[PDB]
């Protein structure tokens, strides 16, 4: 709970996945 | 999925497949909120007109995997369930209104790098979010048959209100709301049959984490034609969730 939503391999080592930029520029 | 892309590893690691085990078939998406319970669609466990209504020994679920066809040694898990506990308001008969399910498994399952809980959201949140417009994310294996076949990912706009009540013949609740691409074609992507009971989720970017705001609902096959595909409003929902797990 205190750790949910953030991926081992993407947020906690400061990657992007290929299409999370499509999801956070749609958020106007 | 239709129409996605190649999900990458470790992308989705609430990602949750619900299996019949006799004879043994994939049922359903779901996904891990916490080390023991995992949220998914009531009609993938509960669909009378079907002759559907599985109890807990009927079923077992697969978490960490990315190959629908190979199996992935040290990485996937597989747990059976002790209970499973359906929204006492499921509408199966009409309209599918509190499409909602809860699995406890029967052991708690280690997290690691490809297992890893989704939030739920909270109230702002799901205010700042759940707007017309803004992109959600659906995972689940290509349903269009092949081979290879990894993970599968969309990216799918929340549709407005109006536009989703005038695609469907059913009377749509508060508790509903539909994603997708316009027919006139944004781009063509959707969840199918198969990612039924499956998370749609978010990103904030107030905090960067990944929230759970939809269950992906009915679908059949990946023929919607002119349609979008319905998701159970996860928050709405909140109370209920919290409910049965503190009970339970
Ligand atoms: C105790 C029990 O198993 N009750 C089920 C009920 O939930 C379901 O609506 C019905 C229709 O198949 O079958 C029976």
């Amino acid at each position: 709970e205190a750790d949910c939503g953030l991926r081992p391999l993407f947020e906690k080592k400061s990657l992007e996945d290929k299409t999370e930029r499509e999801l956070l520029e749609s958020y106007i | 999925i239709v129409e996605g892309s190649d999900a990458e590893i470790g992308m989705s690691p609430w990602q949750v497949m619900l299996f019949r085990k006799s004879p043994q078939e994939l049922l359903c998406g779901a996904s891990l909120i916490s080390d023991r319970w995992v949220l998914t669609a009531a009609h993938c466990l509960l669909y009378p007109p079907w002759d559907k209504n599985f109890t807990e020994n009927d079923l077992l679920v697969r978490i960490g995997k990315h190959s629908r066809t190979r199996y992935e040694r040290n990485i996937e898990k597989i747990s059976m369930l002790e209970k499973i506990y359906i929204h006492p308001r499921y509408n199966w008969r009409e309209n599918l209104d509190r499409d909602i399910a809860l699995m406890k498994l029967k052991k708690p399952v280690a997290f690691s790098d490809y297992i890893h809980p989704v939030c739920l959201p909270d109230r702002e949140t799901a205010a700042s979010l759940l707007q017309a417009g803004y992109k959600g994310r659906v995972t689940g294996w290509g349903n269009l048959k092949g081979q290879p076949s990894v993970l599968q990912v969309v990216n799918l706009p929340i549709v407005e209100r109006p536009v989703c009540k005038d695609s469907t013949r059913i009377r749509i609740t508060d508790n509903m709301f539909c994603a997708g691409y316009k027919p006139d074609e944004g781009k063509r992507g959707d969840a199918c049959e198969g990612d039924s009971g499956g998370p749609f989720v978010m990103k904030s970017p107030f905090n960067n984490r990944w929230y759970q705001m939809g269950i992906v609902s009915w679908g059949e096959g990946c023929d919607r034609d002119g349609k979008y595909g319905f998701y159970t409003h996860v928050f709405r929902l909140k109370k209920w969730i919290q409910k049965v797990i503190d009970q339970f």
